[PDB]
């Protein structure tokens, strides 16, 4: 039981509570009551991005990389509400949280990805019949992954989408077709997917953990490039509440 | 797109003694992710000018 | 048949169809191998494999 | 396919009128008793399929409603927009004075 | 430093600077249109 | 034409390297007693 | 130019009674606006929330109406948010608030009468410059 | 990182004590002048 | 070529740096 | 005599071609690395992230640089203060985004060049000259400290001490306009008359002397070659120097005390410099510039512009431009 | 880069020029009688 | 109007808008003009033409 001063500067702050090895039990869904997740955490721990390899054929490969910007890359203090649906499943509908991490990562090679590690919007829901979520149940769900810059960002030349130039103004008699990808900003919205495997329970408490691997795109730099696939697992932690 | 292919002279001299990889993190067989210690292409460039 | 294969059964990669200025890689020639078309069969009308 | 969705918007009615679905909230300062609390619940209850859905939001007293009517005639509704109603842009669009 | 005594003088006369500039100025010329290619 | 565009400066130092070299030989060769 | 009774005439109240301030009546408005009010209002803006200004349109479209020596005076008793819904003594300086914004303590109903009257003056010298922050500097 | 910030902390401390032994070791008497 | 023609010419001022300072002509008292 | 005694006498001696001296101990070491690193981070250095916005800035020729527009590029945001050695990243390639070289390189430097500093006390001791030649290298290493250290230290990051490379010094001069209105700050204004009257007291005094040198060479000669090194007699004729400068301006303005000169010489730039790094060392705590806008008003009350007014504009300019992406409220408070 | 493609001789010729000038007056003034 | 007066009238002719380090012809920079397209008046949705 630590304050902040015990904690700050060690790395602990960046970590997802955990659970001890007893906590294999069940935690009772009632039915009759409302329910909500008050707390869930998501800590990766690798990052895989998949390459891009030179003829389709031959299936490309999520390939291990290195974290630059630190450790600032887990998600915390997410919450909402954790329906109990006609066939017993369970379906976790996130309302808030800081559920969005921009993370870099770099190839082999030195190769930069920026991503936003994101559960934004995440409908996650578990299998028919929870009458108690155990290490066996999981959450499977879908989120949605905005651009990795918003609106008003601007390039180095000062260009931008809600903001900023709409040519390259340091070249004023260039054609500019050819400039038209870097020039036009475009706002991206994709979905990813995360599965969350349940592999620790604490039936008293409503606290469960476990690991979990989502998938989703990398930045697209507001239409400049095309984006890469990443793959990221880790841990997680949920604490669940009587809503 | 092997290094034959790409006017390398002295990338295969590295190579055939066991210096096969770099410290950005690839190796001339495709590998991600190794550690070649000191001894890389660039470790071994260094010790030359050195 | 890997791609890596196939591609040493290729002239561009013959050592003996250089030129003494003909400078650089090989790239800068035939360019930057991409993939493997495949195997060509050539046949004619009557539909005998042709070499 | 190279379009910039913010200035295609200034060519529909948001920009014209406040949009209920997409205009940052310090729009509603332009009349007379919308900041900030009707602001507020319309940018949280936003989308509106039509203008006239923002008098049903849920808990509005029967004096809002009646501010609603009377300023119906300077409001549109158009499809959200992501790139005006991401990053939480709604409540502060990184513009000041 | 006590001088070395191993030091000589060097010398290029006249007619070796005219031979030389006119081998160097000829390999140029003959050479220039493959490096141009 | 379509010419490699390193042969100006492979033409330009090919003879400059060499003649200065000999001019450099020659002078010294002048000024000696 | 010159500061003219015309300048110093101001709405005293929403029904358009005039009210003519004298001149250390501004120039006391003035000294006392930067004393209790410019940390946050320099120049018409509002620092710590820019969407409201103390444009003299903008006063005329708050509740209850701004726009005039008695709507002011009552803001610096009891402030409210632009609509007139909630009171917000707590976090903006009033009479009712002294306790706690001490700066507004020993001001008298003809000070604020001042106050209120620099800020409806200033735009009729500055015009567009006041409210209008850095763009107008 | 362990092993490289051990190097540093050594190589720091074998420098600054050769600074502060060497500034001990009768400095004001290497002047060419009054050596006490 | 624009990065080798940099270094280049600094590796040269280097160079120069180095025989100026121990290549000097020496200063004589005479 | 001792291992330990003939080290000292070694490192202390008159008669090594550069001087090694106990301040040299430290110089060495320190001024090697902060050289090496700088060096190989100028060509090599992956772009870095200086504003902690994860928007990373390229400083090396390697990555698209020439030797204009490249730098070492100064420490993230996210840093601070903190300190950023090596081994504090997990590995290199974050130490390279974050903007380690940065830190490696200043630190080095200014502790390098603050020991340089006492070498020049140090040496000026053990070959029996007085002792302030070390007083006037205070002056530009002082400046060096303020854009390194002291002005970061004010604002809360090394993201904000000067860049490494000529176009990032133009970049911080500017930004440090906007923030600060340097250019209106009498001891910014002390440091110009120091340095152009520190160049035209230089030109003064070359063109006095070199006027007056006394005839001791051919018209087909160099007259270098009538002062031979280690001469006893004066080279020049004061007298006659003096006699053109005093009636050039009035007896009364020129020196013919060659001490007073050279002390003159050695002050006025110094001073101006001091004060130079006193501007930027103390602009570091934001007591700014002169701030006279809007200070001229009419009968009505209209603002009057002056040229007060028209710096402002630019110096708005610079900051509504600068880190175009860093800002999210609505003051630029550090 | 897209750099023009007379930077390389320009700066080439800008060094060589000169460089060789003063080394040929610096060899032959050594080679003087001393 | 002539070609050549509306091009007089352009500003990539006007000899105040170069770089010292931008060389060469003035084709170099915004081309080698081939045709005028004609005078383009701006009107807003009311028809008033603007400048
Ligand atoms: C500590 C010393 C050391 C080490 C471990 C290396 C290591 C390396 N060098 Mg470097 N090198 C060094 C010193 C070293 N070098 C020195 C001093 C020079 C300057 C001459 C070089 C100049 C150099 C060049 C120019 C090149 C390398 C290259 C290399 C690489 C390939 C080596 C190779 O193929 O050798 C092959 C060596 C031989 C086949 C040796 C032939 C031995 C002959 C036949 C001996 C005959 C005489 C003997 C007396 C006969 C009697 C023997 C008796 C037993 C009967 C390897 C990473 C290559 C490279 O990749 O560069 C980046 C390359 O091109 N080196
Ligand atoms: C054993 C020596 C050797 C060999 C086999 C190679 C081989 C290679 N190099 Mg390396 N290289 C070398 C030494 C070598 N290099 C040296 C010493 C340097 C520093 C100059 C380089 C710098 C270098 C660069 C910068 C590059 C290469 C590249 C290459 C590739 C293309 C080579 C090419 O196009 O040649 C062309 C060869 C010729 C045109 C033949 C030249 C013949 C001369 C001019 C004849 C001179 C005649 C003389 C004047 C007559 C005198 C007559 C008198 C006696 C009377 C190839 C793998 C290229 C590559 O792809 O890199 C990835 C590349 O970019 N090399
Ligand atoms: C006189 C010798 C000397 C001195 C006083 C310093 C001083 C410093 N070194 Mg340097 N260093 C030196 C020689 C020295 N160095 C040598 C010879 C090397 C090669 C091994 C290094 C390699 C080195 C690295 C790789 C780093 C330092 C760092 C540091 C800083 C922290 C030191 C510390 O934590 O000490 C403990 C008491 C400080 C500026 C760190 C730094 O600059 O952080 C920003 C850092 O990352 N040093
Ligand atoms: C009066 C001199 C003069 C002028 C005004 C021109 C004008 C022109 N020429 Mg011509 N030219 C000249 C002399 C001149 N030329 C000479 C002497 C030659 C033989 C070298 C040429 C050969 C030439 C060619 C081959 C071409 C031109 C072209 C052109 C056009 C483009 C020029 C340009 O891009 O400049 C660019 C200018 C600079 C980049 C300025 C150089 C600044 C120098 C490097 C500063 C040096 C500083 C110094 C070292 C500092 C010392 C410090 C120390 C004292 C301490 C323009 C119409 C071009 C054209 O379009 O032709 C159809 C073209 O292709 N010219
Ligand atoms: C048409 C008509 C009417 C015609 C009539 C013309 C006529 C005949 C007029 C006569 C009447 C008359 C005189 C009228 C005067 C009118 C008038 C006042 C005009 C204005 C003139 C004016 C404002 C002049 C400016 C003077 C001025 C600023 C001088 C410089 C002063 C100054 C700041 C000096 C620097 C200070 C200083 C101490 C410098 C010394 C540092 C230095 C140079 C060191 C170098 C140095 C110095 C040495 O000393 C020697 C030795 C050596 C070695 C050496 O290194
Ligand atoms: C001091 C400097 C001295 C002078 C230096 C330059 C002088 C000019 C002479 C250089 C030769 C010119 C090279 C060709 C022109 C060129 O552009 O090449 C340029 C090539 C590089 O080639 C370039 O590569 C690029 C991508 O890297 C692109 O593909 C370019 O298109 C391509 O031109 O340079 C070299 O290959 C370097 C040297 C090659 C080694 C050859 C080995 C053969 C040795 C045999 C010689 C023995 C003869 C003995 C006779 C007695
Ligand atoms: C032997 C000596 C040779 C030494 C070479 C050094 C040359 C200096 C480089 C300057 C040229 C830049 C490179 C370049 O591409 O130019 C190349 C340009 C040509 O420009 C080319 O034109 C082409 C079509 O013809 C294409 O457009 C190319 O893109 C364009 O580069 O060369 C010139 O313009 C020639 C000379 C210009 C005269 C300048 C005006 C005078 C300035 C006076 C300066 C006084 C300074 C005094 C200081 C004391
Ligand atoms: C409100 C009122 C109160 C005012 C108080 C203000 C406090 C300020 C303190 C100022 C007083 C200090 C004077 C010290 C004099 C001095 O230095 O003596 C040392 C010598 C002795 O003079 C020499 O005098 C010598 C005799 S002796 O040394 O004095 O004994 C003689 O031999 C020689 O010929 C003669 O030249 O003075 C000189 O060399 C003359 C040089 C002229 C002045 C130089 C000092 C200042 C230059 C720096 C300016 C920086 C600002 C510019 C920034 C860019
Ligand atoms: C900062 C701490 C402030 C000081 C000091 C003063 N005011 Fe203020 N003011 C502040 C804020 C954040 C707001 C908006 C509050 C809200 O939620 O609505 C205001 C608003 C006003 C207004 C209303 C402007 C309008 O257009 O309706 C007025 C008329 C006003 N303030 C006057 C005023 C005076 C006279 C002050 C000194 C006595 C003063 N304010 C101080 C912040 C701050
Ligand atoms: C970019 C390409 C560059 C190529 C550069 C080539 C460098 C050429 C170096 C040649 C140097 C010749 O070296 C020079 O030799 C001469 C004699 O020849 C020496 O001269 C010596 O002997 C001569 C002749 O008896 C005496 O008059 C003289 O007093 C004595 O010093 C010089 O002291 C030496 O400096
Ligand atoms: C003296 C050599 C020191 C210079 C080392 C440069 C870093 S190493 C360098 O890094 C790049 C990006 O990570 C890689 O693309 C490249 O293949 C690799 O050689
Ligand atoms: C002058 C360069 C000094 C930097 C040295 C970095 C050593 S790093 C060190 O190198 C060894 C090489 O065999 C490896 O075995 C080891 O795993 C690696 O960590
Ligand atoms: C009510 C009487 S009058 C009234 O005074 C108010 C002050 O409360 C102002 O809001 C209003 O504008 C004014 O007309
Ligand atoms: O980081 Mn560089 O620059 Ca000193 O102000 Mn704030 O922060 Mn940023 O902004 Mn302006
Ligand atoms: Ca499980
Ligand atoms: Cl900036
Ligand atoms: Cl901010």
């Amino acid at each position: 039981t630590l304050t902040y001063d015990d904690i700050v500067g060690t790395g602990l702050a960046n970590k997802c509570p955990t659970l001890d090895d007893t906590a294999r039990g069940a935690y009772p869904i009632d039915s009759s009551q409302t329910y909500r997740i008050a707390r869930l955490c998501l800590q990766p721990t690798t990052f895989l991005v998949k390459e891009e390899p030179k003829n389709k054929r031959q299936e490309a490969e999520f390939v291990p990389t290195k974290l630059v910007t630190r450790e600032t890359t887990s998600l915390d203090q997410i919450q909402g509400e954790l329906k109990v649906n006609s066939d017993g499943s369970l379906t976790f509908v996130e309302e808030d949280g800081i559920d969005f991490q921009p993370v870099t990562v770099q190839m082999a090679g030195g190769e930069r990805i920026p991503l936003l590690f994101t559960v934004k919007n995440l409908v996650a829901s578990t299998q028919p019949n929870v009458t108690s979520i155990t290490t066996s149940t999981d959450f499977k769900g879908e989120f949605n992954v905005p651009s990795y810059r918003t609106a008003n960002f601007l390039d180095p030349k000062g260009r931008g989408l809600a903001s900023g130039y709409d040519s390259a103004i340091a070249l004023p008699q260039a054609k500019e077709e050819e400039l038209a990808r870097a020039n036009v900003k475009r706002f991206s919205l994709t979905k990813g997917q995360i599965s969350l495997n349940v592999a620790k329970v604490d039936g008293r408490t409503g606290e469960i953990a476990g690991t979990f691997e989502s998938e989703q795109l990398s930045d697209d730099d507001m239409g400049a490039h095309e984006p890469h696939e990443v793959k990221i697992q880790g841990v997680f932690y949920a604490s669940i509440e009587p809503a | 797109n092997p290094m034959w292919r790409q006017g390398m002279f002295v990338l295969p001299f590295m190579a055939r003694l066991g210096v096969t990889g770099s410290w950005s993190g690839w190796s001339i067989t495709g590998e991600t992710g190794i550690d070649p210690g000191f001894w890389s292409f660039e470790g071994v460039a260094l010790a030359h000018i050195v | 048949i890997p791609e890596k294969l196939a591609f040493y059964d290729y002239i561009g990669n013959n050592p003996a169809k250089g030129g003494l200025f003909r400078t650089g890689p090989m790239n800068k020639g035939d360019g930057i191998a991409q993939a493997w078309k495949g195997h060509a069969v050539f046949r004619n009308k009557e539909g005998e494999e042709l070499f | 396919e190279l379009v910039n969705v913010v200035d295609e918007k200034l060519g529909t009615a948001y920009g014209e009128k406040i949009d209920l679905n997409n205009t940052n909230i310090a729009a509603f300062i332009q009349y007379r008793g919308l900041y900030p609390t009707l602001a507020k619940l319309i940018v949280k209850n936003a989308p509106y399929e039509s203008v006239e859905d923002v008098l049903n939001i849920p808990g509005l007293t029967e004096r809002q409603k009646q501010i609603l009517r009377e300023n119906l005639e300077h409001f549109t509704v158009t499809e959200v927009e992501t790139a005006l109603v991401e990053g939480g842009d709604r409540y502060n669009n990184g513009l000041y004075k | 430093m006590e001088p070395n005594p191993n030091r000589q003088p060097v010398e290029l006369n006249r007619t070796s600077l005219y031979l030389g500039l006119l081998l160097i100025l000829v390999l140029a010329l003959l050479f220039s249109s493959y490096f141009f290619n | 034409m379509e010419v490699n565009q390193l042969g100006l400066i492979a033409t330009a130092l090919f003879v400059l390297v060499p003649s200065v070299f000999l001019i450099i030989l020659y002078v010294q060769t002048e000024s000696q007693q | 130019a010159e500061l003219t009774p015309e300048v110093l005439t101001v709405p005293l109240n929403s029904e358009g009674k005039t009210i003519t301030l004298t001149e250390k009546q501004y120039l006391e408005g003035k000294r006392l606006f930067q004393y209790a009010c410019a940390s946050c209002h320099v120049g018409g803006i509002t620092k710590t929330n820019p969407s409201l200004d103390l444009r003299t349109e903008t006063l005329a479209l708050a509740t209850p109406p701004r726009d005039n020596i008695e709507g002011l005076v009552d803001y610096m008793k009891n402030p409210t948010t632009y609509d007139g819904e909630q009171e917000i003594a707590e976090v903006h300086p009033s009479l009712r608030s002294a306790d706690i914004f001490p700066k507004m303590r020993n001001l008298t109903e003809k000070d604020l009468v001042a106050i209120a009257g620099h800020i409806l003056v200033e735009p009729k010298i500055l015009g567009d410059k006041w409210g209008g922050g850095k763009v107008y500097y | 990182m362990e092993t490289l910030k051990i190097t540093v902390y050594i190589v720091v401390t074998f420098f600054v004590l050769l600074f502060v032994f060497g500034f001990l070791s009768g400095d004001p008497a290497r002047n060419p002048k009054r050596k006490d | 070529m624009e990065t080798i023609t940099y270094v280049f010419i600094f590796a040269c001022i280097i160079a120069l740096f180095f025989f100026a300072i121990f290549f000097r002509e020496p200063p004589r008292i005479t | 005599a001792n291992l330990w005694e003939r080290f000292c006498n070694w490192v202390t001696s008159t008669d090594n071609r550069l001087y090694v001296g106990w301040f040299g101990v430290i110089m060495i070491p320190t001024l090697l690395a902060a050289t090496i690193c700088f060096v190989i981070a100028f060509i090599a250095a992956p772009p870095v992230d200086i504003d902690g916005i994860r928007e990373p800035v390229s400083g090396s020729l390697l990555y698209g640089n020439n030797i204009i527009t490249g730098a070492v590029v100064p420490s993230s945001n996210a840093i601070g203060l903190h300190f950023y050695p090596i081994w504090e990243a997990a590995s290199l390639d974050e130490w390279l985004y974050n903007g380690g070289p940065y830190q490696l390189i200043i630190f080095h430097f200014l502790l390098g060049a603050s020991c340089y500093m006492g070498r020049q006390w140090e040496l000026s001791y053990r070959l029996g000259m007085r002792p302030w030649i070390c007083v006037a290298y205070s002056a530009p290493l002082a400046s060096a400290f303020a854009v390194f250290l002291i002005y970061p230290i004010g604002q809360g990051s090394f993201s904000d001490g000067m860049p490494l490379g000529i176009s990032g010094t133009f970049n911080f001069m500017i930004v440090f306009q906007a923030e600060h209105n340097i250019l209106m700050h009498p001891f910014h204004q002390l440091g110009v008359a120091g340095v152009f009257g520190g160049a035209l007291f230089c030109a003064m005094h070359g063109s006095l002397v070199t006027s007056s040198l006394i005839r001791e060479t051919t018209e087909t000669e160099s007259a270098n070659y009538g002062y031979k090194f280690g001469q006893e007699e004066e080279t020049y004729n004061i007298v006659a120097a003096h006699g053109y400068f005093g009636r050039l301006i009035f007896q009364y303005a020129s020196f013919n005390n060659s001490r007073s000169l050279h002390f003159f010489l050695a002050a006025w730039p110094v001073v101006g410099v001091w004060f130079a790094a006193l501007g930027i060392s103390t602009m570091a705590f934001n007591l700014n510039g002169f701030n006279f806008n809007h200070s001229v008003i009419d009968a009505k009350g209209n603002v009057i512009n002056t040229w007060a007014d028209i710096i402002n504009r630019a110096n708005l300019g610079m900051e509504v431009m600068h880190e175009r992406n860093a800002h999210n409220f609505p003051l630029d408070l550090a």
